[PDB]
């Protein structure tokens, strides 16, 4: 198991590309736990570890970085996930979190409500999104693809994410969208990452890499989910917390990544490519405006 | 007149024996940092743990308004570097503590000057 050191796993290529059909989710090491550092919270290290696999990916990184972050609020009425993101960020990055529940965040701004309400004037370079609700986990009924703030996470990406953006959404065994794996195929590369130290759980992030905009590939979402089920089902994951412990390289390096206005007539293929390379960011840098509608009654 | 004096009230809950305030955020670090008391990013040294700031704030905690003016808070949105010898009580320890404006460092617990 070489991959105990590091942050975590990805799904490899080949399971990329099966036809599975969709099975329950048994993993071998269910119930197993990692020793985490003393006094160190299950979320500040899956955030840490899935921030650690995302310095390998070649994220956008400009001057004056937009990260929103959805579900970052905690049963604690704190924001560990929001903590370690402004760890990593670079000094200056503008980060916007929210939750459907009130708490306390580190973030430059938190708005309170569900995610639907919540509208933003500007584009973002990185989109995070740890927002689960566990009435989903029923193993009684069909797992079939649901709805919720799902509809409204892929109507934000196909919105107000820049291009050559990326985005890291929590999925589950049951919390998952078909249309999300879809939007995956716009993005230069994309995956479903495990965190070694919840790789007892079925949770991974749905990572993609550099939007393009539009598809340059078709994926099936429920075979695609059925075939990150597969993978799961068939590749039991050490629980490891190592990569926690070498935090010397942890900064996402600051890239100062240029920022063009285009329209899309514009968008030819030197810079889809510069696109796919993390070497360009497209949207507008007016200021940013974000607010939560509130429904009176 | 009259006002809310959170901070007697959590310094009296203590004395009185009172479960300090939990879930503070510790972050992962090298540990080989500036020791100053309260950064842009985690500085802990050797003898020091990291917290998210408004994680350890009384006030944004609590849900109150911060004792001053402006309202401002001087730990949300950055790391505060806790001893760890007191790292079990870290709104304890940044409430009754005081930054040396000089250094950086906590008066009494790094500050040389
Ligand atoms: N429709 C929704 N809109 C906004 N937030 C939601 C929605 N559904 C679920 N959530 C949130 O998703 C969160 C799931 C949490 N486990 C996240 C943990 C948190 N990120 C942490 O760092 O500990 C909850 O706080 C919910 O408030
Ligand atoms: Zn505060
Ligand atoms: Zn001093």
């Amino acid at each position: 198991s070489s991959q105990a050191w590091q942050p975590g796993v990805a799904m490899p290529n080949l399971y990329k590309m099966q036809r599975m059909l969709l099975e329950k989710c048994d993993l071998q090491n269910y119930g197993d736990s990692a020793t985490l550092p003393k006094g160190i919270m299950m979320n500040v290290a899956k955030y840490t570890q899935l921030c650690q696999y995302l310095n390998t990916l070649t994220l956008a990184v400009p001057y004056n970085m937009r990260v929103i972050h959805f579900g970052a609020g905690s049963d604690k009425g704190v924001a560990p996930g929001t903590a370690v993101l402004r760890q990593w960020l670079p000094t200056g990055t503008l980060l916007v979190d929210s939750d459907l529940n009130d708490f306390v965040s580190d973030a430059d701004s938190t708005l309170i409500g569900d995610c639907a309400t919540v509208h933003t004037a500007n584009k973002w370079d990185l989109i995070i999104s740890d927002m689960y609700d566990p009435k989903t986990k029923n193993v009684t009924k069909e797992n079939d693809s649901k709805e919720g703030f799902f509809t409204y996470i892929c109507g934000f990406i196909q919105q107000k994410l820049a291009l050559g953006g990326s985005v890291a959404i929590k999925i589950t065994e049951h919390s998952w969208n078909a249309d999300l794996y879809k939007l995956m195929g716009h993005f230069a590369w994309w995956t479903a990452f495990v965190t070694n130290v919840n790789a007892s759980s079925s949770e991974a992030f749905l990572i993609g890499c550099n939007y393009l905009g539009k598809p340059r590939e078709q994926i099936d979402g429920y075979v695609m989910h059925a075939n990150y089920i597969f993978w799961r089902n068939t590749n039991p994951i050490q629980l490891s917390s190592y990569s926690l412990f070498d935090m010397s390289k942890f900064p996402l390096k600051l890239r100062g990544t240029a920022v063009m206005s285009l329209k899309e007539g514009q968008i030819n293929d030197m810079i889809l490519s510069l696109l796919s390379k993390g070497r360009l960011i497209i949207r507008e840098n007016n200021r940013v405006v974000i607010s939560s509608d509130v429904l009176v009654n | 007149a009259f006002a809310v004096d959170a901070a007697k009230a959590y310094k009296d809950y203590l004395a009185s024996g009172g479960q300090p305030i939990t879930n503070c955020v510790k972050m992962l670090c090298t540990h080989t940092g500036t020791g100053q008391a309260i950064t842009v990013t985690p500085e802990a040294n050797m003898d020091q743990e990291s917290f998210g700031g408004a994680s350890c704030c009384l006030y944004c905690r609590c849900h109150i308004d911060h004792p001053n003016p402006k309202g401002f808070c001087d730990l949300k949105g950055k790391y505060v570097q806790i001893p760890t010898t007191c790292a079990n009580d870290p709104v304890g320890f940044t409430l009754k503590n005081t930054v040396c404006t000089v250094c950086g460092m906590w008066k009494g617990y790094g500050c040389s000057c």
